């Protein structure tokens, strides 16, 4: 009873309002219930003897933290998940707790300009140690491509462009590049042609 | 806002078991029941064996 | 689409369209970037001896139509339509054939025509180093509205993005910075479009002629070359089609008196839409029934006609 | 009797295609399970089976004959509910084996999964003998607990144990436990004993005896403080309680 | 335009650590409610037997007879009548008497043999019933007796549910889900509106649980309504249980009143119009899916007479 | 048990797109019943390999 | 408890524990390489 | 700061994520009986072995 | 800076929902059955403490010039301080004192039934909220 | 939306749609507005918190965090139309709010 | 709400000791690491100190 | 709603507790006891006798 | 510290205008009728502080 009645007020302390900005962390404290419960078990003590309070709230800790397998086996239907987001919705205002502010309220950085045009920041920024054999030679030869977007270096090829996100594929990134090298390709011949024809002409 | 706690300093690794302790006026009286290793009869600094004879 | 005010939140009927429309999924897949992994490439169009024209047709998912004209003369270039995807490969075309884009003749302010706009002044001008645009000022109502229209189609990228039309012009009074922006190029066309004065003189002797054709859009212009026999008309007159009017601003009416104002125009005048394929103003008038219905209704008397599409704008 | 047996769909359309696909773990053996075996609207037992009457016969006659291996591999078969008497008499060929884990594994086999058909005052009996013979003093209060059960069963299921056999059981697990001196347990089963209020539960039984053979007899019947005394248990217990106590003071001096 | 505040793949070298931490169970603390009903509970009305262990052990060989905790033998109540009539003046022990007594009657109540209120007149009924007399009977009696009025329908009901009201014995507050349901059926069956209404009443003010209530019973009980104002009592009624349980009803008094007309011992009574303001009610909670005038009239008479419209 | 407790609850907050298996090796006491399983001579009349045949374990 | 003694408790803290800038500057560091006369 | 992501998850988020699931009653393995010889693959057929 | 009121991946960080909690009308039934409990224990407590200090006014009644053997006196003197009437049973403990009956082990007992066991009890299952710890500090201010 | 750089600046806000709170509101701030920010924040905690106990404040608190922001965005333009814009959105209190009060004031006076 | 409270309270405060209802939520201060990453923060890698 | 019913319930509840008490304290006896000097008085306060045992 | 509490409040007034146009909302998504007799506390008919409030 002792012991469990700790638990319980444990549980229930509120806690600093900085912590409280999700939930009432301290509520984790009731998994233990049944732990205790087990060990009880084990070292014989009953727990029918215990006060209808103490055992009230050994009860909620319980439905809080606890399943069977059986109850695993069917935990997580469509069906039941459902009935779950249906009776929210009818009746939240019975059982739902909300039915701190400057920590959701704090001005934020903007990129103003599109992530090819600016470079996203957080894109940009993505022997024994105790007893101190520096360049060992290492032989990687006796035991076992990348591909650019081709405008890299060319006084035609923008360096800022939309291309820039071509940077990020990887599945395809072979066939991508290649693509985008022949269709540069492509441009830069019949634009130089154009040029030779308008001058000619 | 140091905080509301108390506060323990973390709990000592020396091994208790190991350490040997100047010996102490109950410890003394109760030699005829204790029991220990032959290290603890015999420490260098502190032979309860010698003090049990003497 | 629009702002989901309480009676838009309390109907039921706005859930089972959802619901038909786009499946268990309540939303629009809108329309995405084509990737570059089946984009093509420009093509020349047509040769001229004194200017000639380049684009690309499929240059959005909405499947608008990219085109420039250059000069031949002066070396210079002029996109019609901010709407490729990839305006980069317009930018490295142009370095390639050594030109100078002075300007963007927007026909209107529709999305699929403006999406690209910022990307387009800001490679090309980078590869200058100012770049004008010419639109219409009726459509100030699509300007401000392209954020609601890019939150719709799911290009959010572009949504957060003034419009260079906005940026305070010369017909815009300037800022007054503290003692410790403008855009010069720019120019606003009228809808006093007249076959003697409006144009704007492309240099060796090409006069470009805009022609204000709403019904559309508010502030609908096309372009013609009173040359070449070449005319941009976009969203009005296409294939086997014309303008929608299912649309914000869109008139049936307008529209037509818009489609009239072609009748004196050549037959062999080909018409570059702002999407699908080019045709000829003879064929529309011989082949489109959209048309035919816009003369027919004329011939037994209606008072005030209207014709426009309501499926689909190419 | 002859309406007993039940018939299966078929996977016709797409919907009830997906649906078997979307099953459950234990569809088939939950549903078939739900479907015959369901609790009366009497609140009796489905444990009268004709079909399966004589197979719970034989499990009875096993069990008493002692081939617990034999009545287990018969229970095996069980498709419905069995008798309340067929834990009985398992527990009870468990009892002199001191089997506690075969006898507590049939009890849960029994209690939960079954409507508590095994949550017997027999049944907790045997078990209570079985872990006696273990001597095993956590599965005595186990159940002890059990025993005396939770509201689900005492007051939902209402499946509870008579006020005689829970006598019984603590009488003797008490008696275990003073025997092996185990203090903190006896002063717990003593503390139920006494809100129970069930202290003089044995000398009742005696009386009810007592009444019954007047009652076969034809004579009124009554309880009252001389019956009590009129017993044999009190007068000679009353009568021993001097040599007990002077006992008691040579042993605390 | 007015401007609207902006609202907020994931890359391989991005740190993958979780956004943000999610509480939805420990926020809303949803009550278990399953479609099913459960499989262990006792459907039958309960009545709590605490005999004394001396004569409960002296009357063994009679209660071996009677049905005890989820047992029901099949012995002739006549027997278990006589056993009584023979004993229980023998014994003189006016509680465990009371339980003998509520046990017979739920024997009696279950083989369905009628006149156990023969028995409640020879010796329960002086002492509680027959005029002021302030004993008061054990709840297990009462119980027992009511459950074997309801089962064998009879009149006596309404004559021990009076006194079992606030201004009596007060028992009304103790009796369960399955009692209630019990004697809304029987009263339904014999077709006491008066009854109904009070029944209705009683269990609104004890606060049963409405929607848990056997649904054939409330069908039942209200299929047996037709008096105008029991009628509007019922038609306000209906909004007490909940929005799942009216569909519930209309289901199972169309399927009675359709296919499942057998299910019932007695043929169920034909009442269209509970059966069309049920289910406009279950239609209506579920989704959508003067002295003045007459003075003007003749006025305006008079006045039509005067321009002679009215020869 | 406590550290059982916190380890499994780890999947609750595992990183994206990775998952976890736990693999548990603990001493466990077992007893030899000698009663229930007690050891013989070996029976007058051998098995033979008859009673180890196909389908001989049913 | 749930959150350890050493996170919050003063008295626990580690004092080899160092920053969280200063060991990333340091391997970021870059130091020109010793120049000698002839290698 | 800028583009901080945490590169551990704080103890409160820990917290959250362990209260906001429950427990496996079979985790806890105990054994305290002993095994069953004779019943325990002979149970019921339903929750058979 | 105007609003708009609005409303195949998975969220791997959002737990299954599951059915933790108890309903307001089974809370509600929870209260009633542990008040009446505790009106049981308190008639319990009361009808005990009745029956005593009746056994004390017809045992006063019967003593008003009869003196009882020291045992009967001082059992009574021990049951009035178990149930909390302390004051009731200074002067049997006086006069057996002066008479010189009480013993060690009878003093000691006294002492002891002076905690107010039964009331204690009826404490505990009533005001204590079944606290071992709140029994002691609600036991003080009588 | 016209306006100038340095002068619109917008909101950012995010509401749950089950607990009906706001897990967002805040300003779109470039890195001038920012430092700002972090200067006036970083100069009160240096005495703030020595001289309040922040038994119930809290340690992790914004001191005047509206007056804070609402004068950064000020800061951070660079025109005194624009500024003048966002003192009216502030509560009014503009040059020509001003300027209306004190020539009612001076009416009154008059009177 | 007790007495017994009261006087223990009174009485820990008279011998100079914290109060077990101080003690009645729980308040985890900002830790050292906390303090040493904003300190060196606000101070830019606080070269001077090293 | 029903505040001053519901308050006036328990006082009466209250002050008919304490007369009932008052009716005990007046008939109990009240004996003080030093060196021998037995004092019985009633709950009123009236010194019955003044003995000594 | 008068202003700062003053502008704190200024900035929220379209969130507040939204807060209230969502509890709107969520009321009328609540079951119809009264109170579904599981869901139900009080005694319906009844004041909860009634001195007759039980039988
Ligand atoms: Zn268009």
């Amino acid at each position: 009873e002792l012991y469990l009645r700790s638990i319980m007020d444990h549980a229930n302390t509120p806690t600093s309002e900085p912590l409280q900005s999700f939930a009432n962390i301290n509520v984790v404290e009731k998994k233990k219930v049944p732990l205790v419960l087990a060990q009880m078990d084990e070292l014989g003590v009953p727990r029918t003897h215990l006060s209808r309070v103490l055992m009230d709230e050994v009860e909620d800790s319980l439905r809080k933290f606890q399943t069977y397998r059986s109850r695993f086996y069917e935990w997580g239907r469509a069906v039941k998940q459902f009935d779950f987001i249906e009776f929210r919705r009818r009746n939240g205002w019975l059982y739902d707790l909300h039915l701190a502010v400057a920590t959701a309220e704090i001005p934020a950085f903007f990129n103003e300009r599109p992530a090819w045009e600016r470079p996203p920041l957080e894109e940009t920024l993505y022997g024994d140690i105790y007893y101190d054999s520096l360049h060992d030679r290492s032989p990687t030869w006796m035991n076992e491509r990348y591909d650019r977007l081709y405008g890299v270096n060319h006084p035609d090829i923008a360096k800022i462009g939309i291309r820039r996100h071509l940077n990020v594929e990887y599945v395809n990134r072979k066939e991508v590049v290649e693509r985008d090298a022949a269709l540069m390709k492509k441009t830069l011949s019949s634009g130089r042609r154009l040029r030779h024809r308008v001058e000619s002409s | 806002t140091l905080h509301n706690q108390r506060s323990a300093a973390p709990e000592s690794s020396v091994s208790q078991s190991h350490t040997v302790n100047a010996p102490t006026v109950d410890e003394c009286e109760m030699l005829a029941e204790r029991w220990g290793t032959m290290n603890y009869w015999h420490n260098d600094t502190f032979p309860r064996l010698v003090v049990f004879l003497k | 689409s629009y702002t989901p005010n309480l009676t838009s939140l309390t109907n039921q009927v706005n859930r089972s369209e959802r619901l038909r429309k786009w499946g268990s999924v309540g939303v629009p897949p809108g329309f995405p970037r084509i990737p570059r992994l089946e984009a093509k490439g420009i093509a020349i169009l047509h040769e001229s001896p004194k200017v000639i024209l380049a684009g690309r047709s499929r240059c959005n998912n909405f499947d608008s139509n990219q085109y420039m004209l250059i000069n031949k003369a002066t070396k210079r270039c002029l996109l019609v339509d901010a709407s490729d995807d990839w305006p980069d490969d317009w930018a490295a075309f142009i370095g390639a054939s050594d030109l100078t884009l002075t300007h963007v003749f927007l026909t209107h302010c529709h999305i699929d025509n403006i999406i690209n706009l910022n990307a387009f002044l800001t490679i090309c001008g980078s590869r200058q180093k100012e770049i004008g645009v010419m639109w219409c000022p009726a459509e100030e109502c699509w300007v401000q509205n392209f954020k609601r229209s890019c939150e719709r189609y799911g290009r959010f990228e572009e949504m957060h993005q003034v419009l260079p039309m906005m940026c305070r012009s010369l017909y815009t009074p300037q800022h007054l910075v503290d003692p410790v922006h403008l855009r010069r190029n720019d120019v606003l066309l009228s809808a006093a479009t007249n076959r003697a004065t409006s144009f704007i003189d492309f240099g060796n002797g090409v006069l470009l002629y805009y022609i204000f054709s709403p019904g559309h859009s508010p502030g609908h212009m096309m372009l013609h070359i009173p040359t070449e026999r070449i005319l941009f008309s976009g969203d009005l007159l296409f294939f086997n089609k014309v303008g929608r009017v299912d649309l914000p601003w869109a008139t049936g009416v307008r529209l037509a008196e818009s489609l009239r104002l072609l009748e004196a125009l050549p037959d062999n005048t080909v018409v570059v839409p702002g999407h699908g394929r080019m045709t000829t103003l003879g064929r529309e008038r011989r082949e489109n029934e959209a048309l035919q219905q816009c003369y027919q209704r004329q011939e037994i008397g209606k008072q005030e006609v209207s014709v426009g599409f309501n499926e689909g704008y190419l | 009797p002859n309406r007993v047996g039940l018939n299966a769909a078929t996977l016709d359309c797409r919907g009830r295609i997906y649906r078997w696909l979307r099953r459950g773990p234990f569809f088939q053996v939950d549903n078939y399970f739900r479907r015959s075996v369901k609790l009366n609207r009497d609140g009796t037992l489905p444990t009268d089976f004709v079909h399966e009457a004589p197979l719970m016969r034989k499990i009875i006659r096993l069990a008493h004959r002692g081939h617990l291996k034999a009545a287990c591999e018969e229970y095996r078969r069980v498709t419905t509910v069995p008798p309340v008497e067929v834990y009985r008499a398992l527990t009870a060929c468990c009892v002199p084996g001191a089997k506690l884990a075969d006898a507590v594994s049939i009890f849960e086999d029994g209690n939960s999964k079954l409507f508590y058909v095994s949550r017997d005052g027999e049944v907790l009996h045997n078990l209570m003998r079985c872990a006696i013979a273990a001597r095993h003093r956590a599965r005595i209060m186990w159940v002890y607990n059990v025993m005396r059960g939770r509201f689900y069963e005492n007051v939902v299921v209402r499946a509870e144990v008579d006020l005689i056999w829970r006598y019984r059981i603590a009488m003797i697990a008490l008696e275990y436990l003073l025997d092996h001196e185990c203090a903190e347990e006896a002063a717990a089963i003593y503390s139920y004993l006494v809100e129970e209020e069930l202290l003089r539960c044995d000398v009742h039984v005696r009386v009810g005896l007592h009444m019954r053979e007047a009652i076969a007899a034809g004579k009124p019947i009554t309880l009252n403080d001389d019956v009590m005394n009129a017993t044999s248990l009190v007068r000679d217990a009353t009568a021993v309680a001097p040599e007990v106590a002077r006992e008691l003071q040579r042993r605390h001096a | 335009v007015n401007p609207d505040t902006s609202p907020m793949h994931w890359h391989y070298n991005l740190p993958q650590g979780m956004e943000r931490p999610h509480s939805v169970n420990r926020t809303f603390a949803a009550p278990f409610q399953s479609n099913h009903s459960l499989v262990n509970k006792y459907r039958g009305v309960w009545i709590e037997f605490d005999m004394h262990p001396a004569f409960s052990v002296a009357l063994e060989p009679q209660l071996r007879k009677l049905p005890r905790g989820r047992t029901l033998p099949k012995t002739p109540a006549e027997e278990v009548i006589a056993d009584y009539t023979a004993l229980a003046p023998l014994v003189d022990d006016e509680k465990t008497r009371d339980l003998w007594l509520a046990k017979v009657f739920q024997h009696c109540a279950f083989q369905r043999c009628g006149g156990a209120m023969e028995l409640w007149e020879r010796y329960c009924h002086q002492r509680f019933t027959a005029e002021g007399a302030t004993a008061k009977p054990p709840l297990s009696l009462v119980k027992s007796v009511l459950f074997y009025c309801n089962k064998t329908d009879n009149s006596g009901w309404r004559a021990l549910f009076d006194r079992c009201l606030k201004d009596g014995w007060n028992y009304t507050p103790l009796f369960d889900t399955a009692q209630w349901s019990f004697m809304l059926k029987s009263i339904g069956r014999m077709g006491d509106e008066d009854g109904v209404r009070a029944v209705l009443e009683e269990m609104l003010d004890v606060q049963a649980d409405l929607d848990r209530v056997e649904a054939r019973s409330v069908v039942i009980a209200l299929n047996a309504v037709t008096n105008a104002d029991v009628y509007e009592f019922v038609k306000k009624y209906l909004f007490n249980f909940g929005e799942r349980k009216v569909k519930f009803l209309r289901t199972t008094y169309s399927d009675l009143r359709g296919h499942g007309a057998g299910k019932l011992r007695i043929p169920l009574k034909e009442n269209d119009n509970m059966y069309y303001h049920v289910c406009w009610h279950s239609s209506i909670r579920s989704p959508r899916q003067n002295a003045k005038i007459d003075d003007i009239v003749k006025d305006k008479i008079e006045k039509w007479k005067a321009e002679g419209l009215l020869p | 048990t406590e550290f059982e407790k916190r380890m499994y609850d780890i999947r609750h907050w595992l990183h994206r797109q990775t998952s976890c298996e736990f693999h548990t090796i603990y001493r466990r006491n077992v007893i030899h019943d000698s009663a229930v399983f007690p050891t013989e001579h070996d029976p007058a009349t051998p098995t033979t390999h008859e009673h180890h045949r196909m389908f001989s374990f049913a | 408890a749930n959150i350890p003694r050493s996170v919050w408790d003063p008295a626990q803290h580690n004092p080899n524990w160092s920053d969280s800038y200063g060991h990333d500057i340091t391997n970021r560091r870059a130091w020109p390489a010793r120049k000698w006369t002839v290698g | 700061r800028m583009g901080y992501i945490p590169r551990y998850t704080p103890w409160e988020w820990i917290a959250i994520q362990e209260a906001d699931q429950p427990l496996i009653a079979e985790q806890i393995r105990q054994d305290n009986i002993g095994t069953s010889y004779f019943f325990s693959l002979n149970r019921y057929w339903r929750y058979k072995a | 800076k105007t609003t708009v009121p609005s409303y195949k991946p998975q969220n791997q960080w959002e737990g299954v929902y599951y059915y933790s909690g108890i309903t307001k009308r089974q809370r509600h039934l929870i209260l009633l059955h542990r008040k009446r409990e505790r009106e049981a224990h308190m008639r319990s407590f009361n009808i005990s403490r009745a029956s005593v200090l009746q056994r004390l006014e017809q045992l006063s009644g019967d003593r008003k010039q009869e003196s009882l053997p020291p045992h009967v006196r001082l059992d009574l003197a021990v049951r009035l301080a178990q149930h909390g009437l302390y004051q009731q049973a200074t002067p049997i403990v006086d006069e057996l004192h002066h008479q010189k009956a009480l013993h060690a082990g009878h003093y000691a007992l006294l002492i002891n039934a002076l905690a107010c066991p039964r009331l204690g009890q009826r404490i505990l299952h009533c005001d204590a909220q079944c606290d071992p710890a709140l029994t002691y500090k609600l036991l003080g201010d009588e | 939306a016209s306006g100038a750089p340095d002068d619109q600046v917008q909101m950012q806000t995010d509401v749950d749609a089950n607990s009906r709170e706001v897990l967002s509101a805040r300003y779109l701030f470039n890195e001038r507005r920012l430092q700002f920010c972090d200067r006036f924040q970083n100069f009160f905690q240096s005495k703030l918190e020595n001289s309040a106990a922040s038994d119930s404040n809290g340690h992790e608190k914004q001191h005047l965090f509206s007056l804070m922001e609402a004068c950064a965005v000020i800061f951070g333009c660079e025109t005194e139309a624009a500024r003048e814009t966002y003192y009216r959105m502030f509560l009014g209190l503009d040059s020509e709010t001003l300027l209306e009060e004190d020539e009612a004031l001076r009416n009154r006076i008059a009177d | 709400q007790n007495k017994f409270d009261i006087m223990r309270r009174e009485d820990r405060l008279s011998k100079g000791e914290q109060d077990l209802t101080e003690r009645n939520t729980i308040h985890y201060g900002v830790p050292i690491q906390q303090i040493v990453d904003e300190f060196v923060f606000r101070h830019r890698n606080a070269r001077g100190e090293r | 709603s029903f505040r001053y019913t519901n308050n006036l319930i328990g006082a009466l509840k209250h002050r008919l507790l304490l007369e009932s008490s008052y009716r005990e304290i007046a008939s109990r006896k009240f004996i003080g006891n030093c060196r021998g000097v037995e004092v019985v008085c009633s709950g009123y306060g009236t010194v019955l006798a003044v003995q000594l045992t | 510290i008068v202003l700062n509490e003053q502008l704190h409040t200024v900035k929220f007034f379209d969130l507040k205008i939204g807060d209230a146009i969502r509890d709107i909302l969520q009321l009328l998504q609540r079951e119809t009728g009264v109170g579904s007799s599981v869901n139900r506390d009080t005694p319906v008919g009844i004041s909860p502080n009634n001195p007759e409030r039980r039988v």
